């Protein structure tokens, strides 16, 4: 009855309210992938390291 | 969609037919009506006032039925006409509260959307009888190891938390919420707790902090979390443990093993003072009427640990009493204590100690339950009490420029290090298998030599150490509950290699 | 989905102060003597069925 | 799987405890430790490496 009355009118009257959605893009991100964050390189490289190394440790007594 | 959904909404108003009972208010105002008319009625009915008003019945007088709102005092108006919902106060119960914050009545106030219940129940339900019950078999660690060793905690038995207002007061209590996340990310429905916080009295603000925090460590997604907040009505207040309760008991009937913390229970108390107070009921000690103590007991006890016939569904139970001045004697600490199952006084001046945990180990006790803990960290633990027992009375000597003796001073030694060992920061659950070796190295007064600044820091390297080598023994504490010989050894060994480096 | 969740309930609420309005276009009306008519007789099959 | 390597490493840590000097042998220990506890401690951090499109 008024039911009927708020129900009809209303839903039909009414389509929506305005609504941006280029704001809703705002408070989002898409998100573009990270991509090649640093590659692995050759582990003490030099062998004047290795010959220093070898000859420099000997921490073992008299 | 939106659209969808409204029309939804209004298509489902339709129609109605003659309303039974009407009665006119007249006097009213406080938050309590009391309407003439209605003369079938039943007690505890809930009454729609016109004005939109619900609002159940605590009176029944041959004069003038006396209807507390659950409403604002400005939308009732004199003369209004109520007419009797026909339902005693039912809750709706379900799965479906799992992940919500739900207020007394149960509508989400985190508006999740509307609860997805699977059944409507009663709040005031009796406890289970002595026959559905079984004697509690199924431990739950709280990850506080000052608890889990001193005071265990086991599923059905109600165990009281008792202190001074808000040092950290909800933050024993969510500690215990975050370790039953362990249990939660496995598996065995019967090995899981569900949890319903209950939160009355407390300001809005520290809700939403605490259901945040419940978010933020990711142990939202199976609590309730049911709120009565400050503002919220004293008699929606009064009515918000017992419908919590039913919550819980649809866990209960289900069989299934769940875990309800009234925090504050005190707080329930103070709503029923004014409730009584504005039913001009004779105001019992200190202003609480005196059934105070009977409506405290009968919400107590419908949490249990049913008969294996009856599915074991064990509702575990702790209550939080503020203790205003911290002194217990007053009517309602008195009143509680003697309902539940054990005591766990948490004391102000050890926090400022910087024991946080400040639980008060001498004032703590856990009345029944040895089963109610795991049998390696029994072991352990055996002398653990005594240790820290002896070394109270030794400290206790000490005072009053009394020059102690060596023998004294080597339990002295000892007990400092057993304190500096129970220390745990706010939210920082930890796992019983590595609770075990901790105490097993302080019991074996390893750690009595170490130097007491880096107690802590032998603490955090010794678990590193455990982690890093005998993960398989880890494994093994886990998986047998109990410390074999050759865990009794294992563990000697690692200790001793650990003492030193 | 945070936001487009927030944004259903945000275009709800618009279009529920829409229905208020609607409710104030009902009340002006002389539907407001015309469905009275409608409750006369209503009440008439509801009592009557008693 | 680490497990070897580290009951193999603290054989030799006590091993080690025979011969003397061991001031920057330590800190090779410390390395190849902490690195491998960082790993293992990243393999327990792991999310799935790809989106929920079913639920979400």
């Amino acid at each position: 009855n008024v039911i009927q009355d708020l129900y009809l009118r209303e839903l039909k009257d009414t389509k929506l309210a305005p609504s941006t959605l280029q704001d809703a893009e705002g408070n989002v991100k898409p998100w573009n992938p990270p991509q090649k964050p640093n590659l692995p390189e050759l582990e003490l490289q030099g062998p004047e390291a290795l010959k220093a190394y070898t000859e420099q440790n000997v921490e073992t007594a008299h | 969609e939106v659209s969808s959904i409204l029309e939804e909404r209004i298509k489902g108003v339709s129609d109605e037919a003659n309303l039974n009972e009407t009665g006119r208010v007249l006097a009213v105002g406080d938050g309590i009506a009391r309407v003439f008319g209605l003369n079938n009625i039943q007690a505890e009915e809930l009454v729609e006032f016109s004005s939109g008003v619900k609002g159940m019945a605590l009176n029944l007088e041959p004069g003038q039925v006396g209807i507390v709102l659950f409403g604002s005092d400005r939308l009732v108006k004199e003369g209004e006409l109520v007419k009797r919902t026909g339902n005693i106060v039912d809750v709706p119960v379900g799965p479906g509260l799992l992940g919500r914050v739900v207020d007394a009545l149960g509508n989400p106030i985190d508006g999740k959307g509307p609860i997805d219940a699977a059944g409507r129940s009663r709040a005031q339900v009796k406890a289970p009888g002595i026959l559905p019950r079984r004697s509690v078999h199924e431990p739950v660690q709280t990850g506080l190891k000052a608890v889990d060793a001193l005071v265990p905690i086991g599923r059905g038995q109600r165990e009281l938390i008792i202190g001074d207002r808000q040092t950290g007061k909800t933050a024993v209590a969510l500690d215990t919420i975050l370790n039953q996340k362990r249990w939660n990310n496995g598996s065995d429905e019967s090995k899981k707790l569900y949890c319903v916080y209950v939160a009355v009295g407390q300001k809005r603000s520290t809700v939403a902090q605490l259901v945040q925090t419940l978010e933020q460590h990711d142990a939202m997604k199976y609590s309730i979390i049911v709120a009565a907040t400050a503002s919220e009505a004293a008699p929606l207040q009064y009515l918000a443990p017992f419908t919590a309760a039913s919550i819980g008991e649809w866990f209960r009937d289900n069989g299934k093993h769940a875990l309800i913390v009234y925090d504050d229970l005190s707080k329930q108390a103070v709503a029923y003072r004014q409730l009584s107070l504005l039913l001009r009921r004779p105001p019992g000690r200190e202003a609480y009427p005196g059934d105070v103590f009977y409506l405290h007991s009968r919400l107590l006890e419908r949490a249990a640990k049913l008969s294996e016939k009856e599915g074991s569904g064990s509702l575990t139970a702790l209550p939080v009493i503020e203790t205003q001045g911290g002194d217990v004697s007053a009517y309602i600490p008195t009143n509680v204590i003697s309902i539940t199952d054990g005591q766990i006084f948490l004391e102000a001046e050890l926090f400022y100690k910087g024991i946080r945990p400040a639980i008060n180990v001498g004032l703590s006790v856990s009345r029944v339950g040895s089963a109610a803990q795991v049998k390696a960290l029994k072991q352990v633990a055996g002398s653990l009490k005594l240790f820290l027992a002896q070394y109270r009375e030794v400290a206790a000597f000490a005072q009053f420029g009394s020059d102690l003796d060596a023998s004294t001073k080597q339990t002295l030694v000892r007990g400092e290090r057993l304190t500096q060992l129970l220390k745990q920061n706010q939210y920082s659950p930890l796992a019983t298998e590595e609770q075990v070796p901790l105490i097993y190295a302080g019991v074996n007064g390893h750690l009595d030599g170490i130097e007491l600044s880096r107690i802590g820091e032998f603490e955090s390297s010794f678990l590193s150490y455990l982690k890093s080598n005998h993960n398989e023994l880890l494994t093994e504490i886990r998986e047998k509950g109990e410390l074999s010989k050759e865990l009794l050894a294992s563990l000697k060994s690692a200790t001793e290699s650990f003492v030193a480096t | 989905v945070r936001y487009e969740a927030s944004l259903r309930q945000l275009e709800q609420r618009q279009l529920a102060k829409s229905v208020i309005s609607r409710v104030q276009s009902e009340l002006g009306n002389p539907k407001f003597q015309e469905k009275v008519l409608q409750q006369s007789i209503s009440e008439i099959e509801q009592l009557l069925s008693k | 799987a680490k497990s070897a390597a580290n009951k193999l490493d603290w054989a030799k840590v006590i091993s080690s405890l025979r011969i003397t000097g061991s001031t920057a042998t330590q800190l090779s220990s410390f390395k190849k430790r902490n690195d491998e506890a960082r790993r293992q401690l990243l393999e327990l951090q792991s999310q799935p490496t790809e989106v929920d499109f079913s639920h979400y």
